[PDB]
């Protein structure tokens, strides 16, 4: 009965999405052909007799990344109506994606979305994968987001965004991109989750013991996290956490809706034999500064709310104990106005593992999405970066050429600045 | 989808093209007749960008060859992959410039250009959506400079919304071919300021240096140089022609490395460069590739890069690489050289990764930098011009074509201004 | 059903016919004796339109050959497919015009015409329902002009309800054969205004141009020209002789491309035209065919078509083609060239498609246009006439046959009026 629509924007979204799809397929016992040799009804619709098509829309302004899917193993899973393709790319620019190029493609996709959306009956909410630093992932997303409030509004939305790093970042004009695209995110998006590549890389190195990671290792990691959000829908545990419920729980104010994720345990195949995975230990792992998905400092931060989601072999008896222990500890700390700050989910289904996967096959797993003042400090340096770039009108002429007025920049920076103080106000 | 027609000019540019084209064919697997013999399927999905699929499965190069004399076009036909080119596209005159930009730009070139201005249109029509034009010529003489310069500005009237690349060869102080280099350079650069989007300034003096020490070649020729230069070209447009984990096309690159309107001159670089001796013993890994790349003597522009700071920096890596290995190295380099990167544009790095490598080599690196050390290249030229222009020497050849002595100082002033723009932000 | 008898005149026209006939035979598969050797069955269902089926399965050409001297008829018999022609149909005199329209139209031609006026009748009787006459001659001399002109008007008395085609060759300024071209042209055109339904104005100056550049032929002859010209003829009447997805006969074409009574002069064009070099590398697809077709230098009329607008435009395509590919291209062209099509007749295009192509070629395009650029062809002629007529030069040859100096100005005036009709609607 329940249903949810996935959207994938830009190259990053596409790249991430494939892995997720694969994971999903693995979960429900479906080969690339789309015929299974119920629970899966949410993401897959059964066409006629034994053809499982995904709830998906891949947008891209190049053909390269989309044609990668059309020629590979998952050629049979999708059809050309689902896979939309542009001509001229975003070219790592917000202005190209939103104003000039964005008019033509969005129109095509909205109809498609409607066709997909009206087919399903129980719309839970949307998922939108992209990157803030990316061209298509910023300019188009903003447009798209704006559009989606007209047709739906109250129907929920989520987005798992690749946040830019201060040290290890693979593009020069990223500062600009972030600042602009966050203007639409505050008004339209209900709750956006944030991940940083640098953070991931460290995790990959230290715990998995693979000193040569590439994007395919990160994508897999991300997919697990994604699953851990939607695992409550597709399987019937003793206690359940729907998306609306989650939203109600984690997000306190209209301005703040930027929690950060974390995932544990993540360890090698050889390390699983020695390491006795206890519940308490895994709980601890979520609160460690080393295992966070964003470059942040939990020591400075304070958790307003955070939603735990267990899957595998778990029961409430020791969960309670775990909860209590954390509360007792003073290294972890909360804001004065929130005495009780957790939302706890359980699931019987164990988390699956991919053929030739870096992660070990485990009984238990955890995913904590914490709203905090730790991520408030992350944009203070972003602003600084941005400001310097702007101060001498660097890279501005390109933007101007694409139809961006000069006041736009003023609007987006000031707003950002204003927002930074909000966290402070809340946490006083 | 996304096509790029290629233009060529001058004695050197044409030669470069001849090799470049060959190299590109080798990369995809096209033979002298044109019929495809390759095995890897991904060579055929982006064949359309540099090859029109003609009748009978015989692919043809989307090119325009220009010259003011018929001499250079003889050896291009007789050489390897001269038969692949279309007979229609060759354009040539019977007069010749005579190492004079005044003759080349106004009188001699303007009679020939109207044939090319009709030929390019057809090419444009042919492809679905053209994204930009590549151009290959010299600034030393009059033929490649005067013609190409004349052409490139008239493209901006018809096609204002397209990206414009220019692969030039500027003069050196030591290896001076002609006497009137300062003149030609001074006037040819003027038009390349406002009309172009990006330009790669190559110099032969550096190439020679690269050859003698690094490659350990006992008897270099121009062929070697051509091969080298072509490699760079191949590198920049690799992301269009093949798939990758992180793709970066031309427009993106332009956006990233050109912060201001008038400061867009780049300096190319290539790695790994290995001799027969160093092929065995050099451990080709990412860090190694990196360090070699940022050396002052490994550049193709004959300057001292360490006199000033890099405004921006980008790289295009090829072959399968781990990203934590790739993205860290750059960061490390930046950390090391905190006095050789601009401070008010923090995070100067741009990276791109392709899955299909060059045939033979495991990995490769194409370095495109933007620096304040291009002042040294221009300053010398300016000085030379001053030395020349003081006594009005070699002037009656230029004044004979209807050019006032003010018209020299108009361009000179512009050049000076351009030069100053680097010393504003240094 | 639906037959067309062919008429020929003049030294050039006859030659053209000789080749045209051969080409048509080749197309259907008729041999020198006349017996059929072909394989494709659709060549035999419309054989009746250009060939009477005689006794013993030997087909014969429905033709009339006219001349004022016996010289040209010698080489026609000795050449290829001279034996197919019927001995009865050859008509010839012993006098000759001598490059004079006055001698040709009144004295010399009127004695010969009464034989032809009896011969054509028989031909007419023979077929079930004749739909029109094709006519091939020149306007430069006196033989092809004076005779043909004399003839064509007397057909309108007997057969007023039939379509009338005329394939002429008007004079060029550079390649001037005779001195008295302006005279002959001026007088010969007068009668072709009111009497004809459509006329194709060919010029050799353009043909030469076409040959040198496009076909890359080192040693052109008149044979080549003949071959070319004949192709056009073959193209226009393809829909009658073979089946098609969208058929277009002569009458339809006439209706479409002749908006006004006095403006019916057309300009022929042919594609694809390819050399030995361009045969391999040119991608023969519909768009390619289109673009080439509308080029100013690809025309058979030596003018500048882009000085004015096309009043109407039609095309006849051959071989199997997708219609969305075909019908779109024209539209695209129209969109592009919004300043080179008349605005108050929106949608100027006419298309026709045949299933049977030419032997060897995959596709073909015959371009028939009606433009205001025919002013340039006539204007020059008028000027020349004026230059000549001012001093009464070369007049005693014309006045000797009983023609007043007023009778020149009567035709001249008419010509002027005709010329003006183009500049009314430009
Ligand atoms: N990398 C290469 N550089 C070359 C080659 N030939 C010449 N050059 C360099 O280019 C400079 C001369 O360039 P050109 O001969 O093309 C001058 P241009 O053709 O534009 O005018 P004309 O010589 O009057 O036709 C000179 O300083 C040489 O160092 C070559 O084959 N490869
Ligand atoms: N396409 C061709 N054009 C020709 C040929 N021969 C001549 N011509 C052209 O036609 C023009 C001469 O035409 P004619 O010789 O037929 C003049 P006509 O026969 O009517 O009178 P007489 O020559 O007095 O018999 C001249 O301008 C030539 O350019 C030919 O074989 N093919
Ligand atoms: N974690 C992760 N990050 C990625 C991946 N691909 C790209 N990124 C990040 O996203 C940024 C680049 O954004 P892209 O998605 O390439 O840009 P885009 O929005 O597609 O715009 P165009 O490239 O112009 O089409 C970089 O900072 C990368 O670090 C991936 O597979 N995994
Ligand atoms: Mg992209
Ligand atoms: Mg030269
Ligand atoms: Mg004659």
């Amino acid at each position: 009965m329940r249903e949810c629509i996935s959207i994938h924007v830009g190259q990053a979204g596409v790249q991430i999405g494939n892995a997720c799809w694969e994971l999903y397929c693995l979960e429900h016992g479906i080969q690339p052909d789309g015929q299974m040799p119920d629970s899966f009804n949410t993401f897959f619709s059964e066409t006629g007799a034994g053809k499982h098509v995904p709830r998906a829309v891949f947008v891209d302004l190049e053909p390269t990344v989309i044609d990668e899917v059309r020629t590979g193993t998952y050629r049979q899973l999708f059809h050309p109506e689902q896979l939309i393709t542009g001509k001229e790319d975003a070219a790592n620019n917000y202005a190209r994606g939103h104003y000039t190029i964005g008019k033509e493609i969005i129109d095509l996709v909205l109809d498609r979305i409607r066709k997909l959306a009206d087919q399903c009956t129980g719309l839970q909410g949307f998922l939108v994968f992209h990157s803030f630093g990316g061209g298509t992932g910023s300019g188009f997303t903003s447009l798209l987001m704006e559009r989606l409030s007209v047709d739906y509004g109250k129907k929920s939305k989520l987005e798992f965004s690749i946040y830019p790093a201060p040290q290890v970042s693979t593009a020069v004009v990223e500062p600009y991109n972030s600042i602009l695209t966050t203007h639409t995110t505050l008004e339209h998006s209900d709750c956006a989750f944030m991940v940083d590549n640098e953070a991931i890389y460290d995790i990959c190195r230290r715990n998995l013991d693979i000193e040569r990671p590439t994007y395919t290792n990160l994508n897999r990691l991300i997919s697990q996290i994604v699953s851990s959000i939607t695992a409550s829908l597709r399987f019937d545990g003793a206690l359940n956490v729907d998306l609306t419920e989650f939203q109600t729980n984690l997000v306190p104010y209209p301005r703040i809706h930027f929690p950060l994720a974390t995932y544990a345990p993540v360890i090698s195949a050889e390390k699983a034999y020695h390491e006795q995975l206890s519940v308490a230990e895994i709980t601890n792992a979520c609160f460690e500064p080393a295992n966070q998905m964003v470059k942040c400092d939990p020591r400075h931060g304070k958790y307003m709310a955070c939603c735990l989601l267990y899957r595998g072999d778990v029961v409430p008896k020791d969960v309670n104990a775990a909860i209590a222990t954390i509360k007792t500890k003073r290294s972890i700390q909360f804001v004065d106005w929130c005495p009780t700050g957790f939302k706890v989910g359980i699931n019987y289904q164990p988390p699956t593992v991919v053929p030739g996967g870096d992660l070990a096959k485990v009984q238990r797993a955890v995913c904590m999405l914490s709203n905090t003042t730790a991520i408030a400090e992350a944009w203070a340096r972003l602003d600084h970066k941005f400001d310097l770039m702007y101060a001498k009108r660097a890279f501005v002429h390109w933007y101007v050429g694409e139809g961006m007025e000069e006041g736009e920049f003023s609007e987006a920076r000031e707003d950002m600045a204003a927002l930074e103080k909000d966290y402070e106000e809340v946490g006083v | 989808m996304r096509e790029i027609v290629h233009i060529q000019a001058g004695q050197c540019g044409n030669q470069i093209g001849a090799k470049f084209w060959e190299v590109i064919s080798d990369e995809h697997g096209i033979d002298p007749t044109g019929t495809y013999h390759g095995d890897s399927d991904l060579q055929l999905d982006r064949i359309s960008v540099y090859y029109n699929e003609a009748t009978g499965g015989k692919y043809v190069p989307r090119a325009i060859l220009v010259d003011l004399e018929p001499g250079t076009m003889d050896s291009v036909r007789s050489g390897p992959f001269g038969q692949i080119f279309r007979p229609d596209n060759f354009v040539f005159g019977q007069s010749g410039a005579g190492n004079n930009w005044a003759k080349g730009h106004y009188t001699e070139g303007a009679e020939l250009v109207d044939s090319v201005l009709d030929v390019v249109r057809k090419e444009a029509e042919s492809c679905d959506c053209l994204q930009g034009f590549q151009l290959t010529h010299s600034l030393g003489g009059g033929t490649g400079s005067g013609m190409g310069t004349l052409l490139i500005s008239k493209i901006r009237e018809e096609y204002p919304d397209r990206i414009m690349n220019t692969f030039s060869v500027v003069p050196s102080p030591k290896v001076s071919d002609t006497v009137v280099e300062p003149y030609n350079a001074t006037l040819s650069v003027h038009q390349l300021v406002e009309n172009t989007d990006e330009t790669y300034c190559i110099d032969n003096e550096a190439l020679y240096d690269i050859c003698f020490r690094t490659l350990k070649l006992t008897t270099p020729t121009y062929g070697d140089l051509n091969h080298l230069v072509s490699a760079t070209m191949s590198g920049v447009t690799t992301c269009l022609r093949f798939p990758g984990q992180l793709n970066a096309d031309l427009r993106k690159l332009a956006v990233n490395m050109v912060p201001f309107p008038r400061l867009h001159f780049f300096m190319p670089g290539f790695a790994p460069l290995t001799s027969r001796g160093s092929q065995q013993y050099r451990a080709l890994t990412v860090p190694e590739l990196t360090q070699q790349v940022f050396d002052a003597k490994n550049m193709m522009a004959a300057c001292d890069p360490r006199h000033g700071r890099y405004l921006t920096v980008a790289a295009v890596f090829r072959g399968r690489m781990s990203m934590k290995e790739v993205d860290e190295q750059m960061l490390n380099v930046q950390n090391k050289n905190s006095s050789y990167f601009v401070e008010w544009i923090p995070n100067n790095v741009k990276t791109a990764v392709c899955d299909i490598p060059p045939r033979g080599l495991k990995m490769a690196v194409t370095f495109i930098g933007n620096s304040t050390a291009i002042q040294e290249l221009f300053k010398r030229i300016s000085e030379q011009f001053t030395a020349m222009f003081r006594r009005k020497a070699f002037l009656h050849w230029y004044t004979g074509e209807g050019m006032d002595e003010m018209e020299f100082t108009e361009a000179e002033s512009n050049m000076n201004d351009l030069v100053s723009e680097y010393q504003q932000y240094q």
